[PDB]
RNA sequence: GUAGG
């Protein structure tokens, strides 16, 4: 729905949509443009096949296909490794074992991608309302459910490293015996002197031990009768191990060694490099950034329980609030086509014999018997005419109890979570993508 | 002026769905009452869900076990909505075993006594034929959410690993009012609050516990106060 | 990232030689370059992205296919 | 219990400006605070809180109380 | 401790344009959970 | 400040039910309101206990009696609504009683008034209990946005054909030669200001004052008046490049 | 399981009738199903009593003038509602007033029947210009809530009778608000502040102790479902 | 360099 949207937003969208982290799991949108198969399926993210013949083991690690000739292939699937900003690029497998494959046929997803269709977020329930200031100035007011079900989560896998080094006074080694320390903080680490894989650490962990070779120590007065009182020898060798830095948390996991004697080569002068992989499952917080594709962007400002969220009329709550003074002044009424047709096409639609001008494109388009769920498409500037969106939300399939549960303004009633008393009016819901 | 008590009524729609009815309610109540019921039964209902696992020859929840397509990630997700019963206190262990090529599911989990799962046509991952799956897995009964964060306490064990768990088994509550059929005008309207849960326990209970404790919190208001 | 058109660099446009005549749109557009995308920075428009269709000429130009139309 | 609880309009008439009266609370801080930091010394010139005061407390919330009160006062030199 | 020591201790909140002097403003600090500043949205428009 | 606008409103902006009643107290008329009998916007009378500074207007007239009154600071009863009420509740009790709609320039002028005469302190706690209320308020006024909300004038298209219509008969005697091609865009320049400016006076009188887009625009909350123009209206001429 | 911190209800008065309570912090969500269904029960479902019509001799429901007296009869109105009557017959019933000469009549000069208390004597009803000429009848009925004025044929059975918005609830209004507390290092704990404004004739903390044991029946008669336990104290 | 302000 482009063509109902004033350009300034339009750019911010297109520049706020190269931004969007993949997450635990992705779901393609489930109204969007119809080009978005070929945009994810150039792009070498996915994994397809080169040959069209039955595929013969799928496992996570790899995936073996043998085509008709005889050829055997394993794709080895690329998992959990760094990206260049520091985000996954999980991959996971959606053809079956004796599955018949066409050569380009997908194979396996890439990050922020689904049945081989990109997908850069979920799909939000949404309704435009204030809320006791929560969502002043277009902040944003999201449920609980998405901190409950991981719905928006995403991976974080940080890498750094440490070099040993020979210095002018000599070489620098990594030893599980770092100087100076007590015993607890090296207790997780391997034998010689890096941490294992598995175990969470914090801020100020020990990662890799690593010892200065030696400084030339001029013990003061105060240190020395510390000493002489204490009876403890202050050795050349200085702690200069790796710490976490301040402010993080994760479980290692993976730990890569190259080594200058071994047969891997190394730059001059160090001769150890160790890097480590520390990861993460940030779940949706206070402070995250969070957009939708028409560039209504804002900050998560609070995340009430899933009651307090103004529930509709079968019970169903609203994964998100929205202020609705952005979309007059902003001029890009396109998400409110969006929001709708959401609606629409969570509920299936049937049409057959109305005789309408609408029914009638739809029938000739072919778009006339819709079951729930099932996605749709429109083109960037052949979409849906708002006569049609009329008419079909006035023949939405009924959810339950046979009634439908949207008013033909497209709006329907609300019941406050916290006071119970209905709102006063019907307001709009539906359903739209979030990033 | 008229005097009537509140009496309630109860009728099943589906094996987990219910619908109950109060009449004799003060206009402008119904809504009230629905929606303080709504959000106790919500917040606050005893339940048992799996929170902690352990998996051989694995140290963290990142990688993967060679012989499903699914990694460990995954089955994270596939377990967290797996829902359970548990009459003990105290953690209980609960093991998954499978061998050889096909589905692995919730069925399969071998349930120690008083323990019951309440989903078995829940499929949780698939096996190859040179697969293997192993898996521990810790009950605890609780209510409410609780994140993983919190519900670390074993640190010298990295094989095990900790998953946010979600106690409570009510799905979803719908409450409406109506008009009573008495002549006055006042028009005592009529409450009907609808709930279906999940599997594990009978709506009718559900309410029960909820309806107890906020008894129990007016029977506080009440009684400090005189 | 692939398919962007950066203006900026060397034996070019500069950042400090960028006018108000580079950066608009201009009719030619059509076909070569989305005039809607380009960074909001102090760099607008001159990064932009390459058309849909839009495929090269040898030479260096931006060719653009057009159904042909006879008779009406 | 916050900032705002001396309001500011007593304060100003009493010193006859904004400014003065932040100079002025400032150095029966600063003096207060050198007295609670005396630990041992007990030197004269030093005074106490003429208002009562908390286990814990800012001085500068005694200073402005002690201005609000009116009791203390400035002179120029 | 902390939240012993902070009340009754001002801290300056300032954005970056500050255009006119409503950028630099005083306030009461209050600890919130969370990993982000929370703000009271009267004296937003005065820092735009 | 759209909720503050909300709530000091005239009538009309629903179905007026429980409007021309008296009320004994604001109490009994927030009792009536949660009854649902009466609407927040519903012009009625209202009593007031004493200390109620009546309105600046209302100060020359007072109640009928044949011994001296001084309604300045007693009981008196008045015609408003309970929205103007509470919005006298939440300003401080000694400021007089504000009978006309807010919006966003006479709330800046109180605002103003405050803080000329009264300490900061009640300044501070008076514009936070605007705050609250006018957030409540928001929440309570159901504003939205919708497909039905925009709504295109029927008139349009017919009018705009018509001007089309002229377009074109300049056009066939454009090809004809008989007038410049300079001309002809100054024509057509001027009579396309024209049809926009029509169209746009014909869109402001089609859209009733109830939906949330006018409740907002009007309230001084967001927006302006050329944004509903090209988001109902067309757009009109644009500018090319230099 | 066990609630962390166990609430505790407590007082802080400001006046006779107007008070505030406060709830020792709580389970949080939880605040506002309470607060909520204590603010609407107390409101309406505590019963109480109030005048239900009235009658002015020799006048009209179309001649709002009354002859003798310099305020109208909407002003009648409106103090003779304000006014409140504690009674228990729990049938209409009616009470008199018929003064004369000229001077102030109050609640304090009405003569109330057996069975019926008017707490407040204090308020002044009329004032007469002239011969008082004031007789004045009003019915009485015990009631629930609050209920709308409406025409039960009593102009029609006499045209001096007409209605009156009756006030049944002993309380006029109550304000609750949830607010945020910090305890054992947690900030998911909310505290209840409900200010109640009463009229003079009931004491508040007494209708709120009603009102809870309202409650605590109409949610024991969820208990008849099954018997359950959860987490407490 | 490139994103946000
Ligand atoms: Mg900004």
């Amino acid at each position: 729905f482009l063509e109902h949207d004033d350009a300034n937003r339009a750019l911010m969208g297109a520049n706020m949509m190269r931004q969007a982290v993949p997450l635990i799991k992705s779901e393609s949108p489930l109204v969007g443009t119809g080009m978005e198969y070929r945009s994810a399926a150039d792009a070498g993210d996915v994994v397809k096949a080169e040959k069209a013949g039955v595929v013969q083991e799928v496992s996570a690690d790899y995936i073996t296909t043998t085509n008709d000739d005889g050829t055997y292939i394993t794709y080895r699937l690329a998992k959990f490794s760094r990206s260049n900003q520091g985000t996954s690029v999980n991959q996971k497998v959606i053809v079956a074992e004796g599955d018949r494959i066409i050569e380009g046929q997908v194979l396996a997803d890439g990050p922020a991608t689904e049945n081989g269709e990109m997908a850069l977020g979920k799909n939000l329930l949404v309704a435009f309302m204030p809320w006791e200031g929560h969502n002043y100035e277009d902040a944003i007011i999201l449920s609980q459910r998405l901190v409950q079900d991981d719905v928006l989560s995403s991976i974080h896998i940080e890498e750094h490293e440490v070099d040993a080094r020979d210095t002018k006074l000599g070489p620098e080694e990594i030893t599980r015996d770092i100087p100076n320390v007590s015993e607890e903080v090296l207790a997780d680490l391997d034998e010689r002197g890096i941490i294992r894989i598995g175990a969470e650490v914090v801020a100020g962990d020990i990662l890799v031990g690593k010892v200065t070779p030696k400084g030339e120590t001029e013990l003061t007065p105060e240190e020395r009768l510390l000493r002489a009182i204490f009876g403890e020898k202050a050795r050349e060798v200085r702690d200069t191990s790796l710490k976490v830095p301040h402010g993080e948390i994760g479980k290692v996991i993976g730990v890569r060694v190259f080594d200058r004697e071994e047969g891997d080569e190394l730059p001059p002068g160090v001769n150890q490099l160790v890097r480590v992989y520390v990861a993460q499952k940030r779940k949706i917080t206070d402070g995250d950034k969070l957009a939708g594709r028409h560039g209504n962007k804002g900050v998560i400002s609070k995340i009430n329980p899933i009651e307090d969220m103004p529930f509709l009329e079968d019970g169903t709550p609203v994964d998100i609030i929205l202020n609705p003074l952005a979309v007059p002044s902003r001029m890009n009424p396109g998400q409110v086509l969006e929001i709708h047709l959401g609606w629409l096409a969570s509920r299936g639609w049937d049409v057959s014999g109305l005789a309408e001008e609408w029914a009638q494109r739809l029938q000739v388009i072919g778009a006339d018997k819709v079951e729930p769920g099932t996605n749709v498409a429109t083109p960037v500037f052949d979409g849906a005419r708002e006569d049609e969106l009329a008419g079909l939300l006035q023949h939405t399939i009924p959810n339950r109890d046979g009634e439908r549960m949207v008013l033909p303004s497209g709006k329907a009633r609300l019941f406050d979570g916290r006071s119970g008393e209905p709102f006063p009016e019907p307001i709009s819901v539906g359903y739209m993508y979030i990033l | 002026l008229i005097a009537q008590r509140p009496s309630l009524t109860e009728e099943v729609v589906d094996e987990f769905r219910s619908r109950f009815v109060i009449e004799p309610l003060e206009p402008g109540f119904g809504y009230t009452l629905g929606n303080s019921l709504r959000r106790t039964l919500l917040s606050s209902i005893p339940g048992a869900a799996v929170t902690s696992i352990r998996i051989d020859g694995v140290l963290h929840e990142f990688t993967t076990v060679p012989g499903v397509k699914e990694d460990v990630t995954d089955l994270i997700l596939n377990i967290k909505q797996l829902v359970v019963s548990s009459e003990h206190d105290e953690p209980v262990v609960m093991y998954l075993r499978k061998q050889g090529p096909g589905l692995v599911t919730a069925a399969d989990i071998a349930p120690p006594a008083g323990v019951e799962v309440h989903n078995p046509d829940l499929v949780l991952a698939t096996l190859n034929g040179k697969g293997k799956l192993e898996m521990e897995l810790t009950v605890e009964r609780g209510r409410g959410y609780v994140s993983a964060v919190q519900n670390k306490q074993v640190g010298q064990e990295i094989g095990r690993i900790p998953v946010d768990s979600i106690y409570s088994p009510v799905l979803k509550v719908t409450y409406k009012v109506e008009a009573t059929r008495v002549e006055q005008r006042t028009d005592f309207d009529k409450l009907i609050v609808d709930v279906e849960t999940k599997q594990a326990m009978r709506p009718r209970d559900a309410m029960a516990s909820a309806g107890k404790t906020l008894v129990e919190l007016f029977g506080l208001a009440r009684e400090l106060n005189i | 990232h692939k398919r962007r058109l950066n203006a900026l660099g060397p034996g070019g446009l500069s950042r400090e030689r960028a006018g108000f005549e580079v950066r608009d749109v201009h009719p030619s557009h059509y076909g070569r370059m989305c005039p809607i995308e380009t960074p909001e920075g102090p760099n607008i428009g001159l990064i932009g992205s390459l058309a849909s269709y839009g495929r090269i000429n040898p030479f260096g130009f931006i060719e653009t296919p057009y159904r042909k139309v006879v008779e009406g | 219990e916050g900032i705002i609880n001396p309001p500011i309009d007593e304060l100003l008439e009493a010193t006859d400006s904004k400014y003065s009266l932040v100079i002025y609370a400032a150095k029966r801080a600063r003096q207060i605070n050198a007295y609670y930091s005396q630990l041992g010394e007990g030197l004269l010139e030093y005074v106490g809180p003429l208002v009562d005061t908390h286990v814990h407390e800012k001085p500068l919330s005694i200073a402005l109380r002690e201005i609000n009160a009116g009791l203390l006062t400035s002179e120029a030199i | 401790v902390l939240e012993e020591v902070i009340a009754e201790h001002p801290v300056l909140l300032n954005r970056a344009p500050t255009l006119h002097r409503l950028g630099i403003q005083a306030f009461e600090p209050q600890l919130v959970e969370g990993k982000a500043i929370q703000i009271h949205p009267l004296v937003c428009t005065a820092f735009n | 400040v759209l909720g503050l606008f909300f709530l000091t409103t005239d009538s009309e902006g629903r179905s007026p039910k429980g409007e021309g009643r008296a009320f004994g107290s604001s109490a009994e008329a927030i009792m009536a309101f949660d009854a649902g009998d009466l609407t927040l916007q519903a012009k009625i009378d209202i009593r007031f206990p004493v200390g109620t500074i009546p309105p600046r207007g209302f100060e020359p007239p007072a109640r009928e009696e044949g011994e001296p009154e001084w309604q300045q600071g007693d009981t008196f009863t008045l015609k408003t609504t309970l929205g103007r009420a509470l919005f006298n509740e939440l300003l401080p009790e000694d400021y007089p009683f504000v009978d006309y709609e807010v919006g966003k320039k006479q709330l800046s002028e109180i605002v103003n008034d405050l803080a000329e005469r009264y300490p900061k302190v009640i300044v501070a706690a008076t514009l936070d209990n605007l705050k609250a209320a006018g957030f409540f308020w928001a929440t309570r006024s159901g504003v939205t946005v919708a497909i039905s909300d925009i709504v295109v004038p029927d008139a349009k298209k017919e009018i705009v054909k018509g001007y089309e219509g002229q377009d074109e008969k300049v056009q066939k005697q454009y090809e004809r030669g008989l007038i410049t091609k300079e001309e002809r865009t100054q024509e057509l320049i001027a009579i396309w200001t024209k049809a926009t400016n029509e169209v746009a006076e014909a869109m402001n009188d089609n859209f009733p004052k109830t939906n949330p887009v006018s409740m907002m625009v009007n309230s001084g909350a967001r927006g302006n008046m050329m944004q509903m123009r090209q988001i109902a209206g067309m757009r009109g001429l644009v500018s090319n490049a230099k």
